[PDB]
C-alpha cells in the first residue's frame, strides 16, 4: 500500500501559489558584488560545511562575516542564496549583504551583518526563567516568518542561533539546509543534527514539513529548562530513537508507525523493546527546578510528540500561557 | 592580504 501521504497544517499551499521565480533556485541568477571591498580579520570557525570569517568593510569601516562556501554543488549554493534573499528583512533573520567571487578560484562567498560571535550554546545552559521565555519567543518569530514564507529550516539547534545577550537581539543563521516546502514532496531525512533529528527523520518518513522545526525546538527547550545538554544524548542515529522512546515511550511511537502505515527498520526492533512513558516531572531536581513550571511543561509535552501533526506550530506556540508574561511586556 | 591585501 504504501506509508499514507501527509501534509503540512499551516502554510501548505504558499510556494505553490507563488510565482515560479520565487522557489525556482536553480533558475536564478546571483549578482556578484566586489570581494574588494571586504579585508578578513580573523576566522571564526570551520567544519566541513564552510569557513567562516570575520572582516572589515573599507568601504563604510563597517564589520561583516563572511561565510567561505566549499566547493559543493552550485545547486544547492544558490538554494541558500535564494532563502536567504526571500526572507531578507525577516524578524531575527541573518541579513545577507553581499555576495562576492573570487577573482582567481572562482569561489563564492557570502557576506552578513557582523554578528557577536556569540551562539545560543555559550549561553542556553546559564539563562533565568526570564529569559529561557524571552529568547524561546525570539526563536519563535524566525520560525514562524520563514514558514509563512513557505520555508523550513531543518537545522535547528543552538550552534545555528546568534545572540547579543547585552542588546537582547536573536538572529537565526546557518540557512545551508533550509529548503522549500511543496505538498507531496518526499525530502532527505540526513538533516539537521543527531541529538535534534524528529522521529520522522529517525523512522525515514520523507514527507515531513515545518513540524521538523519544532522538535528541534523541543529539544533546545528541554535542555535548558532541565539543564541537561544535550536532552536526547544517542550515540548514533538508531540509538536516538532509542533515547527518545526511553522518555516518550514506545506506545505512542508504534501507533505513529501504524498510523502513517510507516514501514519502520527491521533493526530498530531487536534495540526498542517496551518503554514507559516517563512524566516531564521525573526529570526535576534542586537545580533546574526554578526554570520548571506548569506552564513550561504543558508547553514542551506539545512539542516533543512522535506526530508531526500534533506538535504545535509556531503560531500556535506564540499563543501558549508559557509566554504571558513576555507578550504583555512588549 | 586576504578580498582586500
Ligand atoms: O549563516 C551562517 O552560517 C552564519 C551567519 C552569521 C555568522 N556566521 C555564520
Amino acid at each position: 500500500s504504501g506509508p499514507v501521504p501527509s501534509r503540512a497544517r499551516v502554510y501548505t499551499d504558499v510556494n505553490t501559489h507563488r510565482p515560479r521565480e520565487y522557489w525556482d533556485y536553480e533558475s536564478h541568477v546571483v549578482e556578484w558584488g566586489n570581494q574588494d571591498d571586504y579585508q578578513l580579520v580573523r576566522k571564526l570557525g570551520r567544519g566541513k560545511y564552510s569557513e567562516v570569517f570575520e572582516a572589515i568593510n573599507i568601504t563604510n569601516n563597517e564589520k561583516v562575516v563572511v561565510k567561505i562556501l566549499k566547493p559543493v554543488k552550485k545547486k544547492k549554493i544558490k538554494r541558500e542564496i535564494k532563502i536567504l534573499e526571500n526572507l531578507r528583512g525577516g524578524p531575527n533573520i541573518i541579513t545577507l549583504a553581499d555576495i562576492v567571487k573570487d577573482p582567481v578560484s572562482r569561489t563564492p562567498a557570502l557576506v552578513f551583518e557582523h554578528v557577536n560571535n556569540t551562539d545560543f550554546k555559550q549561553l542556553y545552559q546559564t539563562l533565568t526563567d526570564y529569559d529561557i521565555r524571552f529568547y524561546m519567543y525570539e526563536i519563535l518569530k524566525a520560525l514562524d516568518y520563514c514558514h509563512s514564507m513557505g520555508i523550513m529550516h531543518r537545522d535547528v539547534k543552538p550552534h545555528n542561533v546568534m545572540i547579543d545577550h547585552e542588546h537582547r537581539k536573536l538572529r537565526l543563521i546557518d540557512w545551508g539546509l533550509a529548503e522549500f516546502y511543496h505538498p507531496g514532496q518526499e525530502y532527505n531525512v540526513r538533516v539537521a543534527s543527531r541529538y535534534f533529528k524528529g522521529p520522522e527523520l529517525l523512522v525515514d518518513y520523507q514527507m515531513y514539513d515545518y513540524s521538523l522545526d519544532m522538535w528541534s525546538l523541543g529539544c533546545m527547550l528541554a535542555s535548558m529548562i532541565f539543564r541537561k545538554e544535550p536532552f536526547f544524548h544517542g550515540h548514533d542515529n538508531y540509538d536516538q530513537l532509542v533515547r527518545i522512546a526511553k522518555v516518550l515511550g514506545t506506545e505512542d511511537l508504534y501507533d505513529y508507525i501504524d498510523k502513517y502505515n510507516i514501514e519502520l527498520d527491521p533493526r530498530f526492533n531487536d534495540i526498542l523493546g517496551r518503554h514507559s512513558r516517563k512524566r516531564w516531572e521525573r526529570f526535576v531536581h534542586s537545580e533546574n527546578q526554578h526554570l520548571v513550571s506548569p506552564e513550561a511543561l504543558d508547553f514542551l509535552d506539545k512539542l516533543l510528540r512522535y506526530d508531526h501533526q500534533s506538535r504545535l506550530t509556531a503560531r500556535e506556540a506564540m499563543e501558549h500561557p508559557y509566554f504571558y508574561t513576555v507578550v504583555k511586556d512588549q | 592580504p586576504a578580498x582586500m591585501v
